């Protein structure tokens, strides 16, 4: 606990476009790794405001911090100072697509996140590019070491303002950048709710907590 | 650093193959891979590319829908199906590791290095 304290602040970079509409995110966050909780403020920096949900974009901006029992390896904090990288593909189910590639590093004692993303056949009638979205259920991680590395799989659900739930299939690669014990098979409960925001969503914060269990 | 093709050649129209490619001297999945194909008289174009980890792929117009990219990051090879052959598909197909490693929907042959030699696919 050297390298991972018990309270860390994290710096992020998204880069990113969806249905052809490009922009960029820069936020600040910090939370408590070994708890499982932590915070952010993000802020849109370029092609604001964003015409379409922010929910798409939420579960881009943080596995450093989520609360393992005593006998799961946490395999993406020991992967620090080196850090580690992930890649996911997101499948709605009205055909729109989130692709995600990011790299997290720890420098100068903060965690560094690097994040493009790219969301492409959304319905301009469907709720993500009208705003019909209202936020995350509480998501079940399943994971699961293959191939060398430590993957998830998500059934994510987003609230919708006109009811009912909008579905997305969620698949996660997650790679130390040096060879890390990988942990047997787990899951990982997941909550992410957004704290505040302004008018436009120009300005979001954000807490999640995470934990693993057997 | 070094790559070696196989699995191309003669078909008839409709026919279906795999290339593969091996690889050697690098850590495989640091890097995004793809695929160029350069015909007679051509330049050497674009076919398909994939991320370290599978999860991203981006393919020419041209092919999209016949041909799949994809890769094995415990054998540390390279495939790319192709499916539904057309003699415009003949040409010789090359595989290239990206630039850096952090790769993004990249597709000039200026992203990529460390070419193969190819592998000749013909369709009559």
């Amino acid at each position: 606990m050297a390298i991972i304290k018990e309270f860390m602040r994290f710096k992020v970079h998204m880069e990113g476009s969806v249905n052809g509409h490009e922009f960029e995110i820069e936020g600040e966050g910090e939370g408590r790794p070994y708890e499982g909780t932590q915070t952010a403020k993000l802020k849109v920096t370029k092609g604001g405001p964003l015409p379409f949900a922010w929910d798409i974009l939420s579960p881009q901006f943080s596995k450093a911090y989520v609360k393992h029992p005593a006998d799961i390896p946490d395999y993406l904090k020991l992967s620090f100072p080196e850090g580690f990288k992930w890649e996911r593909v997101m499948n709605f189910e009205d055909g729109g697509v989130v692709t995600v590639t990011q790299d997290s590093s720890l420098q100068d004692g903060e965690f560094i996140y690097k994040v493009k993303l790219r969301g492409t056949n959304f319905p301009s009638d469907g709720p993500v590019m009208q705003k019909k979205t209202m936020g995350w259920e509480a998501s079940s991680e399943r994971m699961y070491p293959e191939d060398g590395a430590l993957k998830g799989e998500i059934k994510q659900r987003l609230k919708l303002k006109d009811g009912g739930h909008y579905d997305a299939e969620v698949k996660t690669t997650y790679k130390a950048k040096k060879p890390v014990q990988l942990p047997g098979a787990y899951n990982v409960n997941i909550k992410l709710d957004i704290t505040s925001h302004n008018e436009d969503y120009t300005i979001v914060e954000q807490y999640e907590r995470a934990e693993g269990r057997h | 650093v070094q790559l070696v093709e196989s699995g191309g050649g003669l078909v008839q129209a409709g026919g279906s193959l795999r290339l593969s490619c091996a690889t050697s001297g690098f850590t495989f999945s640091d890097y995004a891979m793809g695929w160029f194909r350069q015909a007679p008289g051509k330049e050497r174009e674009f076919v398909a590319a994939i991320s370290w980890s599978g999860h991203v792929t981006d393919y020419a117009d041209s092919v999209k829908g016949r041909f799949t990219i994809s890769r094995d990051n415990v054998k540390n090879t390279v495939y790319l199906q192709m499916n539904s052959l057309k003699p415009e598909d003949t040409a010789v197909y090359s595989c290239a590791a990206a630039k850096s490693g952090t790769w993004w929907y990249q597709r000039s042959e200026n992203d990529f290095g460390s070419w193969g030699q190819g592998t000749q696919v013909t369709v009559s």
